[PDB]
């Protein structure tokens, strides 16, 4: 068949709605596994999408630039899923600038920030977090953060400033490169069908 | 179930009938100085592990007397990391240095494809590329940005190529064409319609032809998007996939390390979902 | 002034409601900060409560046994928040039991599965996931999982069998060991209010 | 830029080399023979341990000297450790007297560490005193393999699990509950007579409390008999020091035994630094 | 260029598979958890062990842990060891057959290895047989504090030191003396009847001797009961092979017991390296 | 037990802080990204370097600062090195100042070290000064092919191999010979106006000698232009101190070029230990 | 054929004379090489004898316990060459005992003293020397030494006291284990004759 | 007092006779140590000279380029002891060239040859010997050796040819670099006499 790795969360409905407008029926709709005649859906966490693709346990998945880069993932990413613009940023308390001592930074993306630090030739203590990362500065848990931003409300609420824009984020449909060649016909049909429905929504 | 390892004697036969001598070295190799992944021991020895067979072969060429022609085959474990885990996978491979012509590389392809074809059941696909493109592509594109397009080509991100096309105001139509052709026009006959330097066409024509004539039952496909292989290879590039097991079964190409040319290939008994 | 690391999720409501019953008024509220006279509440993800406590940046917090055992963390645990029984469990596909020799296990709790394998004379390959852990055996990824169960819903809904209770989980209130001495009259007076409101229920 | 208030180091050195402590400075790295614990491997085959515990270090260097010697030292260097998977180092000031001949020896250590702490840190400091001799007496009354668990609970002041253990596994742990509750509500030395405690333990606590209270009228001396994890490492009285200003633990020491060998030691943390 | 006489591996394979020996290939490096002297530390933090003995590897590795039978296997690969402070590697060809049900299993391994030895080496081959048995028997009455050194003495054939010992310690060691002397002057199997040994020891030596001498009249089968060294590693029949042509030890193996089990194996040595 | 004349560290400390140096203390082991000679691996994947040179540590620590930092610092710690395959350690007192605004700064550094050495060591102290600038000049007229060879000969004072080369190659070495001969017979600073030196190199030596010779009447101030070895550690004048009583090299330093700028430093060798 | 590794120096004459008393005729000689169709003698340094035998580039050698223990070399040792008693010993300056810190030890036998220092649970710097070892405590190169002693004349003529007897040393004839088997008829005949000769001088 | 490390053997009489000619009077003498009231010499092995000079236990010594280079020691070398020219060379069996790949090389000079191998990118297995190095090719201990030669009759006798000059050898007087500053009046007096004697010869 064609095994998909769908990210739970903000995108879940979007992706699953695109799938439906495509002709897909499931007949096993469980909270975590939607198994269908010619398509199975692993409802996994976004960070894990890449894991599923690179071991070939899924053929197709949906990821943000952020998890792809955080995971050193190297796949095929033919087109996007429409999504409001977001950005990975470095940020700290307002009018404090980059502290020079040993820059303490919190993220959900230790990898991305561990690389960012190398590129700027810094020495930094990475405090890994799971969410509420914008607190770290306020609480004294870090001097800085690297986190996603869209509108910049959360940042202006917590009196944080964008000190730098690392990269901009977009949500990609992603394809394991071997099954793009092994199941080529299947993949290209489904991908055209998917892309036709995103297109209906002007 | 180690038993797959019998295909080695079959491989050994193919390669010796074609002048390939057996090449066998220890997995660890003493290193003058630390160079990436290394192991040290309690006796003050620093070692590197076999991570790349063709690097290992070229490095043993430097030990030997001036010049040294080399036509060898190997069969052994190649070690690699995934995250911080040491992982091994058995490989059967070939190496020839210099490639005096194209026939050398074609002899290499013949032996590796003939092997894959026997060792795996279920439609086999021979994907052929060529490093010599890219340089053609980029030189109507602004110098800064080269890193980007090359990336987007490797990822087949047509979408963002159309976006740079519009937001930076450069026509990237042939870039879009290579990507597109890697999906819809993989048959060798579409080389005719592709814009490429004479010698890239030629190499591609004679590799696609040679493989087609010899192997009626393998699908010979063209794909010039593998841009990451730009700075490990220089010339013809190939990859074999096994449909039945849906995995990457072989890879190789032409290369040029510090003057003078070589070709090599490798087969992975199983391995490679990626 | 004492600061509390409160965990977002199925605990937030219970703890917040207890605080309201204690007579705490918030004044200023964001999705992440609750800040009133004499009290600030850092709204954080459950795994990070120890890190807010251990680092001296919050005086009091609330975790379950799972997060506490997954962080080697050292702290005072005066009493608990009443909670429906749940346990860390080792599991794997129905019937097939424990196919051993080389064991591969997917979890949200690497540290807890390490310590677990060791104290079993096991040679095992831990696969970290952020969730949908119950899914790994179905896919190629693991032979076994370690995760939390309460109903048995999720395991049986994915054709998995409990193979070993590792530990029963309860949720604790926890105190920074330092700030227990350095601010004790304020820590004890707060904790006494809390304890009496929970006890009363 | 990697600044140290070395005035504090000189001061501590004056306090010590007056009580007859002598300076003890050694390399952070020390050649090891066996791959025990945290080791470091060298480009030459050498294995090393890195200084993780000053008393452990001072104690090895005593054993190199084999007519057997009264050691009375002070030190001032980095002590290294792991925070998850990064090596960090804390700059420490400390004393070590082996052998401890009397309580008077432990008191002399305390007196320097406490005096040092109340002058190195701003805050009103708290000296929390403990004694490791409380546990044996507490444990049997209670079932064998319910021990190394009621210790964890003491350590954790899990008063609620103790009250629950008092019912689910029928036993009286009321004097366990009292130790914990004391450590919260009656930490004043004055309560030491109220306390049910092995005689020698009580004399030790009383003389320490007194000694500290008389000589340091601006520190709060308190008594806390939890922290059972000092059991497998200390033997006799134990002390920790907190600064209410920095809100941090600032000093720690205690009596210990190493093979029929009694010593005392104490450490101060000015600390910091990433390795 | 790191040539390996691969026909020999083929020939060994053909001989092993002709008798239901299956293949066995595993990476040389292995994940360790505790540091065991001869370990390697990697840049990632893992700690490894390198293949130093195939029979250990064959046991841990596959042996289908839980239920089910016999494993035959042949292998061809580098075994690593330290020469002073250098890492060196021997390309070995060998056989493992665990369980050892009877002397028959040992004679099947021996038959293959000895057949491979007389084919690979070009000059009179010596097959020396010993039995780990007869040690517990001598030592019988020698005080325990003398067992270590008497074993070393028998190992190095230090007849002079033993006779000096005998006299200085006023102990009868004539039984040990005779064994050393026999290992010099009475190496023909036709003396086994004349030799003082436990029954099961002499019978094994006789049966193995009869078969070897009947099947390989060109090799020289000789009996040598010294080699105390092989007791902290073998249990039962033991053998070594010498090539008189190139003057080397060309093969060794024997019966072993790894907890309640019982196996036999053996190894031909064809290549030192690195 | 591992005594250390701390009265000397405190002395040094007073000397330095009076002249405005701040204390610089950091761990012996630091993280490294990639391997660089002597290094250490722990069972955690970390790769480390060890303090082999203070000034290099001071600088590879000052680089962690955006505007760059004006640094003026004294240390006092173990420095590590291999002697054979064994790790050894020497306790050093040093100074480091970056930027070097002039000569006055260098001389300030020489004043503290030299004064510490005259106090810390018995027998007559020799302060031998040189300059790196002398070598450009020298080599200007000699073939490029044998530059590295000549500099080694001059560093070894091998007057005989020079002369032999004067004859096998047919060059005027002449000037190189004077410099060697001078470093034995005309070490007295009074000979600087007769030395055929670049006027800048002469100005710096003239002035450093005077300052020392006027301020330090019991020390023997000597000039030695050999020491080609220092040619790519230092850039400007250098110095070495010897103690005639014991028979050892007791202090050393000089002026250096740090990417864009000038810095000075020096250290004293006060105690050697193992590991 | 028989290749002998013969130790140049103290034993040379004794061995060479044994060889002559055995029937060996050389017909070809130099400082280094003594051949004679049936026999070859490699005239090597005593320390190198095991390295010649262990690689099977010679079949029979003559060695002290000291070089055997120095090179962790195990090979067949049939009988001894009779010589005067010698002992590998620890020594330091007269009546001054063991220093309590990192002990500095000079020696020709670094591997023997590395092992002594472990077994005695010791922290020590080893300074290898090629000879004249009894200086060093005098010079200040070392606190102690591990060397060979026979009488004690050399130890006392330089104010040194024996502090520990490490092991006593004898001189062994040694044989390369594989050639014991590959060329046994020859080896045994030689060793048989050589042992006769050592019992007709009467040792 | 000046302490001298004097090389036993080939040069031993030459130096000692030079010392005689300088007025050097010994009162005590032993095979190993020679003491005068002002000068004492250690009679040590030639390889060990630099290790007496590096630790400053001797002030002056006499040794060849070979030992100076084999220990990577840098000390001052004012002038030479006159000797016949010799060279460190690579040698191997005549005609037999250089084996490709693994070069076994026997030598008394481990470091020099290890360094030489590095410089030509060689992979070589190094077999340390104490002497009679020219055996080994025959014997088959080594393929190649790195040894000193002057007349060449020793290599010619054993059928070896030279394959590469590594360096020319001379013997030097050498001075501890600190002793030279630290007791230079004496070292310079002694060296001056020493030179005067050699020039007269
Ligand atoms: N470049 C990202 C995706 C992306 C780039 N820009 C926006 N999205 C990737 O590596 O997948
Ligand atoms: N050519 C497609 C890419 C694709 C192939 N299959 C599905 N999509 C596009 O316009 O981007
Ligand atoms: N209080 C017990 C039970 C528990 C643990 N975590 C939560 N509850 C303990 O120490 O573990
Ligand atoms: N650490 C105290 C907290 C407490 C508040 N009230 C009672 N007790 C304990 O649990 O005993
Ligand atoms: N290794 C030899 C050395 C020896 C002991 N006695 C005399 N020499 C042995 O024990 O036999
Ligand atoms: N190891 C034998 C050697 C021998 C003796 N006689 C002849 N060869 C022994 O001493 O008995
Ligand atoms: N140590 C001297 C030896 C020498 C040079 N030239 C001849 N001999 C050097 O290499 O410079
Ligand atoms: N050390 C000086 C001594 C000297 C030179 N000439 C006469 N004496 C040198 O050898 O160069």
């Amino acid at each position: 068949m064609l095994k998909l790795a769908i990210p739970k969360g903000r995108l879940e409905e979007k992706v699953m709605t695109y799938l439906k407008k495509t002709g897909v029926i499931f007949e096993r709709e469980s909270s975590i596994l939607r198994e269908g005649k010619d398509i199975v859906c692993f409802m996994v966490r976004p960070f894990d999408v890449p894991t599923y693709l690179v071991h070939g346990v899924a053929d197709i998945g949906f990821c943000g630039t952020d998890v792809l880069l955080e995971k050193e993932t190297s796949l095929i990413q033919p087109f996007f899923i429409p999504t409001n613009i977001s950005r990975m940023v470095l940020a700290g308390p307002k009018g404090r600038g980059i502290p020079e001592g040993e820059k303490r930074i919190a993220t959900k993306f230790p990898n991305v920030t561990q690389r960012y630090c190398e590129s700027k030739g810094w020495h930094c203590r990475i405090i890994p977090l799971k969410g509420s990362v914008e607190l770290a500065p306020i609480a004294g848990l870090s001097d800085l953060i690297v986190d996603i931003t869209e509108t910049g409300r959360t940042l202006k609420e917590n009196n944080l400033e964008i000190l730098d824009e690392i990269f901009v984020i977009r949500t990609h449909v992603v394809v394991n490169p071997v099954s793009y060649r092994t199941k080529r016909e299947e993949v290209v049909s489904f991908l055209e069908k998917l892309q036709e429905v995103i297109e209906h929504d002007s | 179930d180690f038993l797959d390892f019998e295909k080695v004697f079959s491989f050994y036969s193919k390669a010796t009938k074609k002048g390939f001598s057996p090449f066998f070295v220890p997995a660890l190799e003493k290193a003058e100085e630390p160079a990436g992944n290394f192991f040290l021991d309690r006796k003050g020895n620093l070692f590197s592990i076999r991570e790349d067979f063709t690097k290992t072969v070229l490095n043993h060429r430097k030990r030997y007397s001036p010049d040294s022609q080399i036509k060898v085959w190997y069969a052994d474990f190649v070690y690699r990391y995934s995250g911080s885990d040491l992982v091994a996978e058995y490989q059967l491979g070939l190496e020839k240095v210099p490639r005096n012509s194209l026939d050398d590389s074609l002899e290499v392809l013949e032996i590796i494809v003939e092997s894959a074809s026997e060792f795996f059941e279920g439609p086999v696909i021979v994907e052929i590329g060529h490093t010599g493109v890219y340089e053609d592509l980029l030189k109507e594109i602004p110098k800064d940005l080269h890193e980007k397009v090359l990336n987007l080509i490797d990822t087949k991100n047509l979408a963002e190529i159309e976006f740079l096309s519009h937001m930076k105001k450069i026509d990237l139509s042939r870039v879009e064409k290579i990507i597109e052709d890697s999906i819809y026009r993989r048959s060798p006959e579409h080389l005719k319609t592709m814009d490429l330097p004479l010698s890239v066409r030629e190499d591609l024509l004679s590799a696609s032809s040679f493989l087609q004539e010899k192997f009626p039952t393998v699908s010979v496909e063209i794909d010039l998007t593998l841009a990451r292989t730009i700075e490990e290879y220089c010339g013809l590039i190939f990859t074999i996939y096994d449909t039945s097991s849906s995995r990457l079964v072989a890879a190789g190409g032409e290369y040029t390390v510090n003057g003078e040319k070589g070709v090599g290939g490798s087969i992975f008994l199983e391995g490679k979902t990626c």
